RNA sequence: CUAAACCUAGCCCCAAACCCACUCCACCUUACUACCAGACAACCUUAGCCAAACCAUUUACCCAAAUAAAGUAUAGGCGAUA
RNA sequence: GCUACCUAAGAACAGCUAAAAGAGCACACCCGUCUAUGUAGCAAAAUAGUGGGAAGAUUUAUAGGUAGAGGCGACAAACCUA
RNA sequence: CCUCCGCAUAAGCCUGCGUCAGAUAACACAACUGACAAUUAACAGCCCAAUAUCUACAAUCAACCAACAAGUCAUUAUUACCCUCACUGUCAACCCAACACAGGCAUGCUCAUAAGGAAAGGUUAAAAAAAGUAAAAGGAACUCGGCAAAUCUUACCCC
C-alpha cells in the first residue's frame, strides 16, 4: 500500500455519494 | 545442414570437460568454483 | 487502481513522550555551559559524518579516506565508480561554463 | 518509493466528468479524452 | 463410499487421537416416548432425581414457564433473533425449527390458552453419557394460535393471520443438570400417527414418476 | 541439456560408469585373471548370534517403573568406582609401583591387542 | 513445518490443519505477547473464570491448551454453532463448537472462594514448584491427568511384548572394564588367535 | 553397518565380525507372481547377497538357498509447487531362494458414541414429501 | 522361521495393538553388556515386524494400528546405541584419551575453508603412492581475497537477522505497554 | 463478470561488537565413489574506455589523525589535468 | 560434444560391366546441381521430384588435442555451439 | 489401404500411455495429479605380482598368379601363488532439435516383411491456389535461355 490518507477519506465521501445516488433513502 | 542439434550428450565427456576434477586441477578452473559459493548455487559443478 | 477503497487505521500521534518532550535539549551547551564542550560531538550517527555538511562527492571521499579500509570490497568498488562517475558529471556536464 | 501522488484517481475523474457524454473510447479512457477535452474547450 | 474412496483415493490417516473431547449440551434422540392414548414410580424418581442436582426444583409451576418459553422462542423466529434462540433452543431442535424457514419469513401469534399445559412424564439419562447426566420432560399443550409463512417476495405460504385454530402438541424439554448453567429447552416433538394432519397448502404440486430409462 | 540437480547416479552414465560407479556397496573381494572374482570369508561379515533361551527380558517397557534421572557415567565415574577399589586393596594391603601396571589394567601400546581402540578396528 | 506457522484449533498434520496451511500459502504473522516458561502459570484442567467478551460472568473447566499462541480452550463457555454431517444431502447436524481465549482474557480461580483471583509465582521452601494467589493466600494445587502416552499408568497390564517391573528394574551390570566385543567372546566361548596388525591412516 | 568404516584385512589378520548390525529388511508382498519357493526383501542399498545370507541363516535361523540382487530407481519425476524436483529414495530388492520344501507364501493381514448419534441422527430424518411443498414440517397448523 | 516377520495372528485385523512404553538411556545403562547386546536384536526383529506392516499397509492403502510403536523401538534403538557408545569412548579417554575414534586434523582445502579432514584408510605410506598427493590440501595466495568475500556475507546475514529481531523487538514493544 | 483493495513477509542505511566451522559415513579417479610404489607443483609493472572537443607525452581511483595550511610549494604537448 | 584440421584403435560400401583402375552404370550411404512449394513455414534452412559421387584425396560412430594479439583453413577473408 | 519401415545393441533420457482413484480434437486411452508395483545374470561392464627376455616374413575364402599405400593380434626362464564368482546396468511409446517438430542420428538381421502404422472430424464439390492425370491439329512459333515437363538424341566452341 503507498502512504496517505487523505486520498482514501475524500474517496469515502465519493463512495457514500454513489451509494446515496444509487441507493438513496426516503 | 540444420542446426540445433549440436548437443550431442556424452556423460563421459561432459565431466571431462566440465570435471570438478578438471577445475581444481588447473589454477583457472579453480576460480570457477569459489566464485560460485559466493553466488550461493547448490550445484557448483555440472 | 492506485487508491485504496478501506480506509487506512488512524494512526496514534503521541506528541508526548521521552523523545519529543526532551528533544532539542543540551544544543546550546556551548552557549551558558561554560563552553566546556561543542554540540557537534552530541549528534549520534557515522564517523564519517559528525558535525560537517558535504554534497555526494564531499561526504564519499570522506568516507574512503577515513573508514575506506573498514569498507567491504563490493561498498568500495561501487563508492569508487560512483566518485568516477560524479567527478567527471560535475567537472565537465551541466551549465555554467 | 518516498512521494506519490495519492489523488491522480480525482484529477482525471474530474476531466472525464466533463467528457462523460463523448462517443466511443474517449469518454473511457483518459489519454483520448485529453485530445478532446481541450479542443472542445 | 466415504472408506472405499479413502481406500481408492489414497488419502491414508491415523485415528484422530487427543486429549480433547467434543463437550454436547444436549443428547440426540429420546430414552422413552409416551404412547399417547387415541383421545408411575418411575416419574416420582426422576422427579426426585432431578431435585438432588437442583433442590430448588418444582414440578407445579413447569408448565407456565413451558409454555412460556413456548410463546416467546416462537416470537424469536419472528423476529428471526437466533441468539436468543440458541440458549433458549437445544442443538437438536434447532436444525429441524430453523432450516426450512429459510429464505421466508414467519408470523407466530398466541391468542390464548384452551386447556391448561399438564405433565405427562419425566424421565432419565444413566451416568454413561460422557460422564454426565441429562433429564427429559414431556407436556401437553392445547391452545389456539394464528400461522402465516410469507415467502422471500411476500405472498402467504398457507394459513390466516386472523383466524385462530386448535391444536394439540406434546412438547419435549431437556436440561443438563452436569453444570449449574444448563436450562430447559425444547428439543423434540413426538407427532403421534392417529392425531390428524394440518392444514393443506393453497399451492398444488405433483411428483416426478420413476425416470424409465430406454 | 543435461540436470545440475538430478544427484550423480550410476544409472546415467555409459558402460564403464554404469559398472565403476557402484550404489554405495562394501567391498568384499578382489578381481584378477580375466575378471574372476575372488572373494574371503575374512572380509565377509559374521553375525554373532546369541542364544534367546532363558531370556525374560521384553523390548517394551511397563509404565509402572519409577523415574531415574539422568546420571551420565564419565571417566571419573567408572574409574571412582570399578578400578578405584582396586588400587585402596593393594595399597592399604602391600606394596606397588607405576611397573607392573597391567595387574590393574591398563592400555600401554596398541599393537599386539586385537581389538584396537584408537584407530578402532572394529565397527559398532 | 515452515517458517511463520500458524497453529489454529486443529493440531498439526491433522487433515483441516494441511488444508487450512499447505506449504505454498504465506499470510501474515501474529504478535503474541512473549510469555516463558518462568512465567507461565497455566495449566490444563484447572478451573478458570471468564469475565468480558461473548457470554462474560462465568465459568468453566479448561478442555485442553496450546502454548505457542496463548490460547485457552474452555468447554461449554464461548460456543458458537457449526455443522458437522454430511452437506450432500442431509442439512448436517448442529453443535456447540468452543472457541480460543487469551491468557490476558482468563483469569485463574481458587478452589475454596470459586472466585477471579490473581496469582502470583512463588517457591515453597520445601520444593519445588507451587502456585499462590493473591491478598488473601491460598496455596493453589495442580489439577490432575490423562498422558496422551501412557491413558492409565495405574489400570496397566503386562502385555507379553511388556517386560515385568522386576525385570525392568533388576541390574546385572558388572564394572568388568573390558571391550564390549570382547565380553562377548567368551560368553559364547569361541576362538580367534590371529591379531591385528598395523595399518596406516591419512 | 551402514556408514560405518570396516578394518583393513591383510593375509594373516583378523575376520571381520558384526554384534550390533544396523540394517533393516523389508518383507513385503510382490507384484508380479513368483513361484512358492521366491520371497521378496526390499533392503538398504549397502547390503549384499553373501551378508544378507549369513544374516538370515544367522539371527532367523532360516536355511537359504540362493538370492538374487536388484536396484530401482526411484521417480523424480513428482515436482512440488516451487517447480522442484522431487525424488522419492532409491531402495534395493533381493528375490530369495529358499531352501528344500519351505514353501513360504505371504499371509493376509487385514481381512477383517460420536458416530452412533450422528447415524441415527439421520435416520429419525424425515424425507421431506412432496405434498408438502417445501413448507416447515415443525408447526402444528 | 519366517512368522516372526509378522507379530501374533490374534493381532491381525486389529485397528489399535498394545504396546508398552519404550526403553529409558539410564535404565540400559543398569543393565549388563550382554543383555541389551540380546535385546538389540530383539528390536530388530520387532524392528523389522513393524515395518513390514508400514509397506504392507501402505500396499493395501491402509493406515497401521499404533503409528507411535513404530518411534517406540527407534528412540530406544539409538538410546541403546547411546549406551554403548557412552561406555566405550569414556574407555577410549581412559586408556588413549581421544574423543572420536578415527584419526583427522584441522585443514586448509585448496578452498580456504579450515575443515576437519578425517584420514582415510590406506594400507601404504602417503609418501608412496600418487592418489593422495593430488588432494593439494593448501590454498593458494588469491584464494585469501575470495575468503573475505564470504566472511562479509556471513557479516550481512548476522547484521540482517540481527537488525530484523531488533525492528521485531520494536513493533510489539510499541503495542504491548511492556 | 473479469477485476480492484489491504499489511505483512522482509529489506536498506547506521552504531556497537571482530567472524565462521557433526566430532555417524562419503566427497580432487568421473566430487559426494571403503582399500596399493607418484617424485607433478604459487610468487611477474595491470591495460583500456574516457578527458585533452582528433591523438601519440599525459588524464586522481586511496592505504595508515578529522579540520586548516591548500588547491599553496610544485609537476605538466607548462594544455587539459595531477 | 556443432563445424575446420589433426591423433589412437575400429566399422560400412548390395548387384551388374571391366575383371588392372582417385574405372562406367547403380542401392544403402554422402553431398545439395536445377525447378516448384513453404516463408510466424513441419523446419532459426525443410518437403517432393530431378541430380554429382558411391573401393576411395570416400563416408561415419567412439576417445583425445590445437582457444581469440589466437586456433584451424585443398584462401570462401571460410569455420571456431543457430 | 500404406509401410524407405520394423526388431534389438551402442549412445542418450531417467519411470516419462503398467494397476487403482480423481478431476481436466475427445480427454474417461490418458501421455495430467496422488498412491502402489517395477528392470532378479549366464548377457555386458567392473581385471591381470615382479625381474629380465623373445617377437624379419600383411590382409584379400589365402592356395596359384599378383603387387604396393608395406600392413590389426604370438611368448619365453625363475621367484611368489591357501581361497572364489561379489558388486554394478537390465523398464518405457524414450534421444539431440524451445513442441507428441514432415528434421538430425552409428552398428547386426529382415529387403518386404511372423514386425509397425492410418493419408480422410462431417458436409457442399465455387473461384484463386498447390501436387498430379489425359488431350484434337501444331510441336519451342512461348521463353533472355527447351526453365519445367515429356522423350531417350547428334555435332561443334570458350574455360
Ligand atoms: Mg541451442
Ligand atoms: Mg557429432
Ligand atoms: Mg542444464
Ligand atoms: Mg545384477
Ligand atoms: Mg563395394
Ligand atoms: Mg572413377
Ligand atoms: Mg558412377
Ligand atoms: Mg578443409
Ligand atoms: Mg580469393
Ligand atoms: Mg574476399
Ligand atoms: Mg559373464
Ligand atoms: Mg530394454
Ligand atoms: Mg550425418
Ligand atoms: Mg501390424
Ligand atoms: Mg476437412
Ligand atoms: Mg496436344
Ligand atoms: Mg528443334
Ligand atoms: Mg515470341
Ligand atoms: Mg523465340
Ligand atoms: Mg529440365
Amino acid at each position: 500500500v503507498k502512504k496517505g490518507f487523505r486520498a482514501a477519506f475524500r474517496f469515502q465521501k465519493e463512495l457514500e455519494r454513489q451509494r446515496l445516488l444509487r441507493c438513496p433513502p426516503p | 545442414k540444420a542446426r540445433g542439434n549440436e548437443y550431442q550428450p556424452s556423460n563421459i565427456k561432459r565431466k571431462n570437460k566440465h570435471g570438478w576434477v578438471r577445475r581444481l586441477s588447473t589454477p583457472a578452473g579453480v576460480q570457477v568454483i569459489l566464485r560460485r559459493m559466493l553466488k550461493g548455487r547448490k550445484s557448483l559443478s555440472h | 487502481i492506485g487508491i485504496r477503497l478501506t480506509l487506512p487505521p488512524p494512526k496514534v500521534v503521541d506528541r508526548w513522550n521521552e523523545k519529543r518532550a526532551m528533544f532539542g535539549v543540551y544544543d546550546n551547551i556551548g552557549i551558558l555551559g561554560n563552553f566546556e564542550k561543542h554540540p557537534k560531538e552530541l549528534i549520534r550517527g557515522p564517523i564519517w559524518l559528525r558535525g560537517w555538511k558535504g554534497n555526494e562527492l564531499q561526504r564519499c571521499i570522506r568516507k574512503r579516506k577515513m573508514v575506506g579500509s573498514r569498507m567491504f570490497a563490493d561498498d568500495l568498488h561501487n563508492l569508487n565508480k560512483r566518485i568516477r562517475y560524479l567527478y567527471k558529471h560535475f567537472n565537465r556536464h551541466g551549465k555554467f561554463r | 518509493l518516498r512521494n506519490r501522488v495519492t489523488d491522480r484517481y480525482f484529477r482525471i475523474q474530474e476531466v472525464l466528468k466533463h467528457a462523460r457524454h463523448f462517443r466511443g473510447r474517449k469518454n473511457r479512457c483518459y489519454r483520448l479524452a485529453v485530445r478532446t477535452v481541450i479542443r472542445a474547450f | 463410499f466415504a472408506m472405499q474412496h479413502a481406500r481408492k483415493a489414497g488419502l491414508v490417516i491415523p485415528p484422530e487421537k487427543s486429549d480433547r473431547s467434543i463437550h454436547l449440551a444436549c443428547t440426540a434422540g429420546i430414552f422413552d416416548a409416551y404412547v399417547p392414548p387415541e383421545g408411575t414410580m418411575a416419574s416420582q424418581v426422576s422427579i426426585r432425581r432431578i431435585k438432588d442436582y437442583d433442590a430448588n426444583f418444582k414440578i407445579k409451576d413447569f408448565p407456565e414457564k413451558a409454555k412460556d418459553i413456548f410463546i416467546e422462542a416462537h416470537l424469536c423466529l419472528n423476529n428471526s433473533d437466533h441468539d436468543r434462540l440458541h440458549t433458549l433452543v437445544t442443538e437438536h431442535c434447532f436444525p429441524d425449527m430453523t432450516w426450512d424457514i429459510k429464505y421466508k419469513t414467519v408470523r407466530w401469534s398466541f391468542v390464548e390458552s384452551l386447556e391448561p399445559s399438564h405433565v405427562v412424564q419425566v424421565r432419565c439419562s444413566s451416568m454413561m453419557n460422557q460422564g454426565n447426566v441429562y433429564g427429559q420432560i414431556t407436556v401437553r399443550m392445547h391452545t389456539r394460535q394464528t400461522l402465516a409463512i410469507y415467502d422471500r417476495f411476500g405472498r402467504l405460504m398457507y394459513g390466516q393471520e386472523d383466524v385462530p385454530k386448535d391444536v394439540l402438541e406434546y412438547v419435549v424439554f431437556e436440561k443438563q443438570l452436569t453444570n449449574p448453567y444448563g436450562s430447559w429447552r425444547m428439543h423434540t416433538k413426538i407427532v403421534p400417527p392417529w392425531a390428524p394432519p394440518k392444514q393443506p397448502i393453497l399451492k398444488t404440486v405433483m411428483i416426478p414418476g420413476p425416470q424409465l430409462k430406454p | 541439456g543435461a540436470d545440475r540437480m538430478s544427484k550423480w547416479t550410476s544409472k546415467r552414465g555409459p558402460r564403464s560408469f554404469r559398472g565403476r560407479k557402484g550404489r554405495g556397496a562394501k567391498g568384499i573381494g578382489f578381481l584378477t585373471s580375466g575378471w574372476r572374482f575372488v572373494q574371503i570369508k575374512e572380509m565377509v561379515p559374521e553375525f554373532v548370534v546369541p542364544d534367546l533361551t532363558g531370556f525374560k527380558l521384553k523390548p517394551y517397557v511397563s509404565y509402572l517403573a519409577p523415574e531415574s534421572e539422568e546420571t551420565p557415567l564419565t571417566a571419573a565415574q567408572l574409574f571412582s568406582e570399578a578400578v578405584a577399589p582396586a588400587i585402596e586393596k593393594d595399597f592399604k594391603d602391600g606394596t606397588f609401583d607405576p611397573d607392573n601396571l597391567e595387574k590393574y589394567g591398563f592400555e600401554p601400546t596398541q599393537e599386539g591387542k586385537l581389538f584396537q581402540l584408537y584407530p578402532r578396528n572394529f565397527l559398532r | 513445518l515452515p517458517p511463520h506457522y500458524r497453529y489454529g484449533m486443529s493440531p498439526p498434520g491433522s487433515v483441516a490443519d494441511k488444508r487450512k496451511n499447505p506449504p505454498w500459502i504465506r499470510r501474515r504473522p501474529v504478535v503474541v505477547e512473549p510469555i516463558s516458561d518462568e512465567d507461565w502459570y497455566l495449566f490444563c484442567g484447572d478451573t478458570v473464570e471468564i469475565l468480558e467478551g461473548k457470554d462474560a460472568g462465568k465459568q468453566g473447566k479448561v478442555v485442553q491448551v496450546i502454548r505457542q499462541r496463548n490460547w485457552v480452550v474452555v468447554g461449554g463457555l464461548n460456543t458458537h454453532y457449526r455443522y458437522i454431517g454430511k452437506t450432500m444431502d442431509y442439512r448436517g447436524t448442529m453443535i456447540p463448537s468452543e472457541a480460543p481465549l487469551l491468557h490476558r482474557q482468563v483469569k485463574l480461580v481458587d478452589p475454596m472462594d470459586r472466585k477471579p483471583t490473581e496469582i502470583e509465582w512463588r517457591f515453597t521452601e520445601a520444593g519445588e514448584r507451587v502456585r499462590v494467589s493473591t491478598r488473601s493466600g491460598r496455596i493453589i494445587p495442580k489439577p490432575e491427568f490423562p498422558r496422551a502416552d501412557g491413558i492409565v499408568p495405574e489400570t496397566w497390564i503386562d502385555g507379553p511384548k511388556d517386560t515385568s517391573v522386576e525385570d525392568a528394574l533388576e541390574r546385572t551390570y558388572v564394572p568388568c572394564l573390558k571391550t564390549l566385543q570382547e565380553e562377548v567372546m567368551e560368553a559364547m566361548g569361541i576362538k580367534e588367535t590371529r591379531k591385528y596388525k598395523k595399518v596406516y591412516w591419512y | 553397518a551402514r556408514n560405518v568404516v570396516y578394518p583393513l584385512y591383510r593375509l594373516g589378520g583378523p575376520q571381520l565380525r558384526v554384534f550390533r548390525t544396523n540394517f533393516f529388511i523389508q518383507l513385503v508382498r510382490p507384484g508380479v507372481a513368483q513361484p512358492e519357493d521366491t520371497v521378496q526383501f526390499r533392503i538398504p542399498m549397502e547390503m549384499t547377497r553373501v551378508d544378507l545370507r549369513n544374516y538370515l541363516e544367522g539371527i532367523y535361523n532360516v536355511p537359504v538357498a540362493a538370492v538374487r540382487t536388484r536396484v530401482q530407481h526411484g521417480s523424480n519425476k513428482r515436482r512440488d509447487h516451487r517447480n522442484v524436483r522431487i525424488k522419492k529414495p532409491d531402495y534395493k530388492v533381493a528375490y530369495v531362494q529358499l531352501a528344500h520344501g519351505q514353501t513360504f507364501t505371504f499371509p493376509d493381514l487385514f481381512p477383517e458414541d460420536l458416530y452412533s448419534m450422528l447415524e441415527e441422527e439421520r435416520q429419525q430424518r424425515q424425507s421431506s414429501d412432496p405434498r408438502r411443498g417445501g413448507v416447515p414440517s415443525w408447526f402444528g397448523l | 522361521g519366517l512368522e516372526e516377520f509378522f507379530d501374533d495372528p490374534k493381532n491381525w485385523g486389529q485397528e489399535k495393538v498394545k504396546s508398552g512404553a519404550a526403553w529409558t538411556c539410564q535404565q540400559l545403562r543398569n543393565k549388563s553388556n550382554e543383555d541389551l547386546h540380546k535385546l538389540w536384536y530383539v528390536l530388530l526383529k520387532e524392528r523389522n515386524m513393524l515395518l513390514t506392516l508400514e509397506q504392507e499397509a501402505k500396499r493395501q492403502r491402509l493406515p497401521m494400528p499404533s503409528p507411535e510403536r513404530l518411534d517406540k523401538v527407534v528412540d530406544s534403538m539409538d538410546a541403546l546405541d547411546k549406551v554403548v557408545q557412552e561406555r566405550e569412548d569414556a574407555l577410549r579417554l581412559l586408556q588413549t584419551g581421544q574423543e572420536r575414534a578415527r584419526p583427522g586434523a584441522w585443514r586448509r582445502d585448496i578452498f580456504g575453508r579450515i575443515i576437519w579432514h578425517k584420514f582415510k584408510q590406506w594400507v601404504i605410506p602417503w609418501h608412496l603412492n600418487k592418489r593422495y598427493n593430488r588432494k593439494r590440501f593448501f590454498a593458494l595466495p588469491y584464494v585469501d581475497h575470495f575468503l573475505r568475500l564470504e566472511r562479509e556475507k556471513r557479516a550481512r546475514i548476522k547484521a540482517r537477522k540481527e537488525n530484523l529481531e531488533r525492528k521485531k523487538a520494536k513493533i510489539l514493544l510499541k503495542k504491548f505497554p511492556h
